[PDB]
């Protein structure tokens, strides 16, 4: 839906890009 | 002082293909093959004899169209997209194209005329 | 090049192929292919001595290197292949037609065929030491017929967008284990009584020079000169 | 598309075509040339 | 390094100046075995029969060199004095059999017998024949003909080329 | 316009080379001379029909 | 005695640095390095921008500061606006480009500007061992686009063979007119024949209208098949055509305008000799001027020079004013 | 004017050298840090990608392999009347007479073609192939019809 | 041979007639029209599910700007590319053994390729067509005509075959003292 | 006095050596009364060092002059009067510009293979020339990949398919068939000369300077007076170089 | 077909007859009047001895030149003779016309007189053309003469073989009255032209540019480009160069743009409210009215070089 499809690789928790995320929202 | 782009060990920032810079040359059919003009014989003395001689169809009035061209020159100068600008219809023009094709190849206009 | 509003990714191989952990004969070539490849090729190299002129040098590794490396993936002692003109037939209306062939564009003609486009096939079709080559031709705006480069010649197949940096074919290894034998190609028993499929393409090769002068055993010998004599 | 000159033979006639393809011998003689040309 | 386009500068010098790079380091040795001597024999054309006192006078009566012009032995723009049959105002007898046993190699696509070769040879000694009895059986015409012969297998030891080369050495003194 | 035309392309040493386009036919038979690889002879994915 | 490419600058992106500067990037094949200099970087970023993404086959560096331009460039190409800035560019600011000259460097200023700016220029330039040539540019930018502008260059003569192949890349008629200077006289002579040959045609096509003559493409082919043609006749008459059948339509703003050749003609008043203390009397081209000055008078002065012909005969009425003053 | 507004909306940077991937990937020599995306992406795609089968190699044997090596001997069997039907057609083709429509390779020709066809050609054909060829003064011809009956 | 005649696509003999090799079109724009050279009859088969006899390949009128000129640079290689796949066996059994008929464009086609002279039609507008006398071309004839059995064997050579075997290949091909 | 003609166009299509000793050939037997402009369609050149020295023999200063397309005088084509194309033959024209001409068609009269006459036709010079290759005009133009029409994937303002997206900077040649509306046009078939071939002497690169000279004052001779029976007026003031030439 | 009657011969109306005398071969038939009988049948001699490939008529008055053919072409030397023939005789050419006519008047008039000419031929039913010619003797004998046709349109398209046989370029202004208009506009814009050129040059000669053969090079690719730039150059270089020498005798003179300019201001309308809507037009005119008094009318254009300061003098002291 709202979500794409490389999301789950994405938000995968030890990843790079999701690190990146909960770097952004919390500095 | 600054090159153009973050990485500037790089000539080119966006990196296109290497093929997009390859220029493009080009030779005009002139250069090939020339194009000659043929003065008025006396069975065609005039450009509106002539365009007279090539009215056979009665969907193609060719003699109709003697105000649209200047001289003989102009006649034969012509090509179909300058004759799409002067206000001229598809089968009209492709008679009088065809017509300036075959007199310079050595085939004049005598042809019948088909209307009666 | 990459473009604004997307993002990409990274292949992990460029094939999708069989590992050569699977069996023993795939691990041996590979060992053996890792033997006759370097570690790091660089500019003065044997796979780069074929850059002889300084103005090839600054050609090859300046601006046109992306082309230069996509033309074949393994390195071999060039970059192409050499091109060579063909004869035109005579066409006997004689200087009425002569204006005909030249044009503005260069006009690429390539051959297909029950023989001809197959992809599996393609450094086969392509080999100049093959008498069914595929046939490549392009006439210049000038009216001259010449072959095909090899970038024009694989232009014409599907795209083969992978290169090898390390093995180089002269580091082979050829005196303990790779040996050839001429028993091994003899064991196909190639004979000419049985088959005469190469003497008639022999034939088809040599002039037919001799037809005409067949009645002017006997043998051709030089002609007798009768002012000297 | 054979072609019919203005000056062949005309056929005065009110129930049909008003040119026959009947031609003139300069005309045969160019259309000789003609297919000489053709013949190369 | 490169020059601003001025002077409507050409890409390339000939035809074949970049299908040079594309031959290996041995192709380039077996090319040039074949192209040098055609170069070589058509630049000593003009001056083909001179005396070695003929040349030097060629030398001298032309003193005007712009560092960019060349020898004016090679090449020379003296007047021939036969001036020539047809073909042969470029290159010699001698180099014209040997186009044409080179055309008979690209065609054999490698070795070929010496009845491949024997009636193109024939015809323009019976065409010419003026030039046929100076040159035939002699050591510099023989030798100029079956010296494009180790470009068929250069990695060839002395006994295979002189047997296949023998085939060769029989007709040309017969 | 056949005898002035070989004698100028006899005397011609350009077009003395010669053309593959024009001098043989290089295969005649219905069926390739080596095996490309096709046909496959068993079904996929998404195919019902098989033979 | 390093061997390697030519370094050329363009100064100045404006309304016709910026072609140049696009011309000299296309067309220029790994032979030279761009310098591309503006007051605010974010113009120099945003034109090699356009040039990278339309490809183009040289590398190219963005400079804001006049000192780096100099330290730089071999070559130094000025295309500006005004006779201010290039005096400024060049001779009055700090780190201006002649002053701060190395030796060898070669200047060329494509701005219009007056007799003595350039003759200081080149003076000066001579003086700090650099060349100074002036080449005035006469064209459109779509004509600078097709690589077909006019230029007349005055300086040194080995100067001119060295730069014209990179004059050749984006103007098509290079005249070396001689010494330093010359350029500039040339400028203002086919500026001073603008003017004239466009208040002609102002005359002619307010002539036709006043005499019912409809079209005008005819009366331009008419008068190109006898002797009273001209260039600025058969570029304005469409639009001299609709501005007087439509005496209240408000013409449209052009690449030149009225003040720019008001500004020009003014720098050929300063360079032109007078005889006895007095102005020697020119009468087509002080009516020229009127009407330019009546046209840049009620502030239409950005717009074409079309718009000269609402003013025609109210530049009479400033020599009527002038006549009614004891 | 116009050129002022378009901007480069649509092209980036590219990637400098030893780059990371958008999802974080890199070509090191431990990829275990780095995945693969393949099974993110749809299964099926009604064209090809710019990335589908890019580099894609096939075996050396199709590029070592001789002629005519991969034909398997297939036993065509047909009807008598069909087997009838064609020897008297090739038997036909054979015995033509050489005018200006025909040339005497011809009666090499469908002999050959007799073979390719997967036909046994019969003592008839040979009699008749020989007799032609020999008809028309073609006696190498005739020798290789003798020579295509004893290599069958 | 109808009652009332299809008035836009007229032939000769009836249908289907012989095979003739065209350049066919698709129901596009110009901007993505290619050309196929088949071998078809004279009137269209729209009556089957074979509409063509045989492919003979495509032929793109847009010129394509050559992606393969840093490869080697010789003379006119930065022009524009007219890209044409051509057949040539198909096309060599088609004309020779079942001699097809042929469209002015792909012989012009074909003639760019070598195969084939310049077509009838491609017409060189400076020079006029010839002017024969049957006195000069006598004289031509008899001032150099060739000879009987040299024309008759040119014509044995590229008529009927051109692989005749030699007095030495004949000494070849002969058996051994084994069974001599 | 001054003049009738409206103006002199030559046109050429590098305007390197031989439209530029046309220029001072025709500007001197004018005595500059005529105004004379010599044009080319490429003008990325400079004129020939043996250009300059073969019309300084004479007396001819040339260097003065400048290499310059004819793209100023395209839109004023029909306010000049006369038009000269300086243009090689068709049949000794080669497009590589780096080899020397190829062998005219050489027919029989009352070993080159020479054509009869009434089988291969010479060009009958009652024709007039129409569209020559000196008639053609520089193009330009590009196709941006900042434009959101072309930077589409369905978009046929490019060369190729899948590399990249427009083209940068690409020319182009038109026509110019408007030769026939001047008052007079004439053809001057000369060889090029402003390209050494393959090796030569310069004292030969000079001679075929010489012998274009010669052909350039003979055809200006012949223009010059088939142009006095057009206006009515003296346009051969200075035979200072005609005797010279008639002797 | 139809019958053609040329009427006037002088310096420009011989070779109009000469050329309809040539084209037409034996398909339009050819009458000559003229002021007087004896030039016409010179002139009718003249067409006879030279060869003649239609037969030719010689009239002494209008009455058989309107009874016999359909459509006239008049080409007479000034502006009083036409209105004569044209108007003010009895037996007029108009006030006598033919429903059917086409009369072509070739003169150089005012645009009242052309005007009336239209109204009286369209109360007659004739059709009435007005088309004053410009180019030189020499042209119109070789077949090159400018046209500016106004009038009816199917009646200029009538017209046009019979206009292609003397003429190149024959262009339609549109309504009648326009056609006169255009000579006057073009030479109004030859007398600017000339006088922007001259004062150009002097202003060239003022900044000490010693180079002029490459200045009208750089001047012609430029926007200040002109045919009379072209023209008077290398005059005016020696005109200017050299003040004291006389300028040589042209065949265009001072006097000869005169007498059409003078028919310009009668054909404008009211100036006196506003003295000079027109400020390059009466500064080229002043200069040319200084030129003519002074001696030099019947000289070339360029010796306007010498009075540009003069036509100041009718600007200082009239205001
Ligand atoms: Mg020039």
């Amino acid at each position: 839906g709202g979500v794409p499809r490389i999301y789950y690789a994405w938000m995968r928790p030890g990843s790079f890009t999701r690190r990146r995320f909960e770097k952004m929202r919390n500095p | 002082d600054q090159t153009y782009g973050p990485h500037k060990s790089y000539k080119y920032t966006y990196m296109p293909d290497p093929r997009k810079l390859a220029p493009i040359e080009t030779t005009q059919r002139s250069e090939i093959v020339p194009q000659s003009i043929r003065p008025p014989t006396s069975y065609v003395p005039n450009h509106e004899t002539f365009l007279e001689r090539a009215d056979i169809h009665r969907l193609r009035p060719t003699s109709d169209f003697k105000a649209s061209f200047k001289d003989w020159n102009d006649l034969f100068t012509c090509d179909k997209r300058q004759l799409r600008v002067r206000g001229i219809p598809r089968m009209t023009r492709d008679a009088i194209r065809t017509a300036v094709q075959a007199f310079q190849n050595g085939n004049p206009p005598e042809r019948f005329d088909t209307k009666e | 090049a990459r473009k604004h509003g997307l993002f990409y990714g990274k292949m992990r191989f460029a094939e999708q192929k069989i590992t050569f952990y699977s069996d023993r004969f795939l691990f041996r070539d590979l060992v053996n292919r890792r033997e006759a490849s370097y570690a790091n090729v660089w500019e003065m190299d044997d796979p780069y001595r074929f850059l002889q002129t300084e103005q090839d040098y600054e050609d090859y590794w300046g601006d046109n290197y992306d082309v230069y490396r996509r033309m074949f993936p393994e390195m071999i002692g060039r970059t192409g292949e050499p091109v060579q003109q063909y004869g035109q037939m005579p066409i006997w209306a004689g200087p009425h037609r002569q204006h005909a062939n030249k044009s503005e564009h260069n006009w690429m003609f390539a051959e297909i065929g029950v023989n001809v486009g197959h992809e599996a096939l393609k450094k086969l079709e392509l080999d100049p030491t093959n008498e069914k080559r595929r046939r490549f031709v392009i006439r210049q705006p000038d009216g001259t017929l010449r072959s095909a480069k090899m970038s024009e010649m694989r232009a014409w197949y599907w795209k083969e967008e992978w290169a090898d940096f390390r093995f180089w074919a002269p580091q082979m290894e050829w005196g303990i284990e790779n040996t050839p034998s001429q028993e091994q190609y003899q064991e196909h028993v190639p004979d000419t009584t049985d088959a005469d499929f190469r003497k008639q393409r022999r034939i088809q090769s040599r002039p037919v020079k001799w037809f005409y002068e067949s009645h002017y055993e006997r043998e051709v010998r030089w002609p007798d000169v009768i002012n000297a004599a | 598309r054979q072609i019919r000159p203005y000056y062949n033979l005309p056929s005065k006639s009110e129930h049909g075509r008003k040119m026959t393809g009947f031609l003139t011998p300069y005309r045969h003689w160019m259309w000789k040339q003609n297919e000489l040309w053709r013949n190369v | 390094v490169a020059k601003l386009q001025h002077n409507s500068a050409p890409t390339t010098l000939n035809f074949y100046e970049k299908s040079f790079q594309q031959l290996s380091d041995v192709q380039q040795r077996q090319t040039g075995l074949l192209i040098g001597a055609a170069v070589g024999d058509a630049a000593a054309r003009a001056l083909d029969g001179y005396t070695a006192e003929e040349v030097a006078a060629v030398a001298a009566e032309s003193g005007s060199l712009q560092d960019e012009d060349e020898d004016p032995v090679v090449f020379a723009s003296v007047t021939p004095r036969e001036h020539k049959s047809g073909l042969l105002r470029h290159h010699s007898y001698t180099f014209y059999l040997f186009s044409q046993l080179l055309r008979v190699m690209a065609t054999s696509r490698g070795d070929f017998p010496v009845q491949y070769v024997k009636n193109e040879w024939v015809a323009t000694a019976r065409a010419h024949p003026d030039c046929f009895v100076r040159e035939h059986a002699s050591l510099l015409h023989v030798l100029c003909i079956t010296m494009q012969l180790p470009v068929i297998y250069p990695w060839a030891d002395d006994s295979t080329l002189r047997e296949y080369a023998s085939g060769f050495l029989e007709f040309l003194t017969e | 316009f056949r005898d002035v035309e070989e004698r100028r392309h006899s005397r011609d040493v350009v077009n003395e080379l010669p053309n593959p386009w024009y001098d043989y036919v290089a295969h005649a038979l219905p069926f390739p001379d080596r095996d490309a690889g096709y046909p496959d002879e068993y079904g996929d994915l998404g195919q019902w029909r098989a033979p | 005695a390093i061997k390697r490419s030519l370094n050329v600058g363009v100064v100045g992106m404006g309304n016709m640095g910026v072609p140049i500067a696009r011309n000299l990037g296309f067309k220029a094949r790994s032979a030279m390095y761009l310098q591309i200099h503006s007051r605010a970087l974010s113009k120099a970023k945003r034109v090699c921008d356009d040039l990278s993404v339309d490809g183009a086959t040289c590398a190219m560096r963005i400079h804001d500061r006049y000192s780096t331009m100099t330290k730089w460039c071999d070559v130094i190409v000025l295309a500006l606006a005004d006779v201010k800035a290039s005096r400024h560019a060049l001779l009055e600011d700090n780190e201006s480009l002649i002053m701060n000259a190395r030796k060898g460097q070669i200047i060329v200023d494509h701005t219009t500007v007056d007799a003595e700016t350039s003759r200081e220029c080149a003076h000066e330039a001579a003086r700090r061992g650099a060349y100074f040539l002036d080449a005035p540019m006469s064209g459109s930018p779509r004509a600078c686009f097709n690589g077909q502008l006019l230029l007349m260059v005055g300086g040194d003569a080995e100067t001119f063979q060295k730069m014209l192949p990179i004059f050749h890349m984006y103007a098509d008629n290079v005249f070396h007119m001689g010494e330093s200077g010359s350029g500039t006289a040339a400028k203002m002579i086919s500026q001073a024949l603008v003017a004239s040959h466009n208040a002609a045609a102002a005359e002619a096509l307010s002539m036709a209208h006043a005499l019912g003559i409809e079209d005008q493409s005819k009366l331009v082919q008419v008068l190109d098949a006898s002797w009273g043609s001209s260039t600025m006749l058969r570029r304005n008459a469409p639009l001299l055509q609709d501005l007087i059948r439509n005496p209240d339509k408000t013409p449209p703003t052009s690449a030149v305008s009225v003040d720019r050749l008001l500004s020009d003609l003014a720098h050929l008043d300063a360079s032109l000799p007078k005889r006895g203390g007095e102005d020697e009397p020119f009468p087509v081209f002080d009516a020229a001027l009127r009407s330019l000055a009546a046209a840049s008078d009620a502030g239409m002065g950005d717009r074409d020079l079309a718009s000269v012909v609402h003013y025609i005969e109210a530049g009479e009425a400033e020599l009527r004013n002038r006549t009614h003053v004891p | 004017k116009v050129d002022s507004f378009h901007a480069n909306t649509q092209y980036q940077h590219a990637w400098p050298l030893l780059s990371h991937d958008d999802l974080g990937n890199s070509d090191q020599s431990n990829n275990t840090k780095n995945i693969m995306y393949s099974m993110y992406m749809p299964k099926r795609n009604k064209g090809t990608a710019p990335w589908f089968r890019g580099a894609d190699t096939y075996s050396v044997k199709y590029c070592e392999q001789g002629r005519y090596e991969y034909q398997r001997y297939l036993m065509i069997n047909r009807f008598p009347s069909e087997y009838k039907k064609h020897f008297l057609s090739f038997l036909s083709n054979i015995r033509m007479s050489s005018g200006s429509a025909t040339i005497p390779q011809e009666a090499l020709h469908w002999l050959l073609r007799m073979i390719v066809d997967n036909f046994n050609p019969q003592h008839v054909h040979y009699i008749a192939a020989m007799k032609t060829l020999q008809s028309a003064g073609e006696l190498d011809m005739a020798r290789d019809v003798w020579k295509i009956m004893e290599r069958q | 041979a109808r009652a009332v005649i299809k008035r836009r696509s007229p032939q000769l003999w009836g249908a289907p007639g012989a095979p003739i090799i065209r350049m066919r079109g698709h129901h596009v724009v110009w901007k993505f029209q290619s050309y196929d050279l088949v071998v078809e009859h004279t009137h269209k088969r729209r009556n089957s599910d074979i509409r063509l006899l045989h492919y003979l390949g495509k032929h793109c009128p847009h010129p394509q700007k050559s992606l393969w000129s840093p490869d080697t640079p010789v003379a006119q290689d930065r022009h524009l590319f007219m890209l044409t796949t051509v057949d040539i066996d198909a096309f060599k059994y088609w004309f020779g053994v079942k001699r097809c008929r042929l469209s002015m464009k792909p012989w012009a086609l074909l003639a760019k390729a070598g195969l084939l002279p310049p077509s009838l039609t491609q017409n060189s507008k400076i020079m006029p067509k010839p002017l024969f006398d049957k006195e000069s071309l006598m004289r031509y004839y008899l001032a150099n005509r060739k000879d009987e059995d040299v024309m008759a064997r040119e014509k044995y050579l590229n008529y009927e075959n051109s692989m005749v075997k030699t007095e030495e290949e004949r000494a070849a091909e002969r058996p051994v003292a084994p069974y001599l | 006095m001054s003049t009738s003609s409206r103006g002199i166009l030559i046109a050429g299509l590098t305007n390197r050596a031989r439209t530029q000793m046309a220029e001072g050939i025709l500007r001197r037997l004018t005595a500059g009364t005529i105004f004379i402009k010599s044009g080319g369609v490429h003008h990325e050149s400079t004129i020939h060092p043996l250009a300059v020295k073969v019309m300084k023999d004479i007396g001819i200063d040339i260097s003065k002059q400048s290499v310059t397309s004819l793209e100023a005088a395209r839109r004023q084509q029909n306010t000049y009067d006369v038009y000269i194309s300086i243009d090689c033959s068709y049949e000794r024209r080669t497009l590589d510009k780096s080899q020397p001409p190829r062998a005219e068609v050489r027919r029989r009269e009352s070993d080159p293979v020479r054509y009869d006459p009434l089988l291969v036709p010479r060009t009958p010079s009652h024709w007039s020339v129409g569209v020559d290759a000196t008639d053609v005009r520089r193009r330009w133009q590009i196709w941006s990949p900042r434009d959101p029409s072309i930077f589409h994937e369905t978009s046929t303002r490019k060369f190729q398919d899948h590399l990249y997206e427009g083209e940068p900077l690409f020319m182009q040649l038109r026509q110019c068939p408007w030769r026939t509306q001047a008052k007079v046009s004439e053809r001057w078939e000369m060889d090029e000369v402003a390209i050494r071939y393959p090796v030569e002497r310069h004292s030969a690169h000079e001679l075929r300077f010489v012998q274009a000279r010669e052909q350039l004052l003979q055809r200006s001779f012949d223009l010059l007076t088939k142009l006095e029976k057009h206006y009515g007026e003296r346009l051969l003031l200075d035979r200072a170089l005609l005797e010279e030439f008639i002797s």
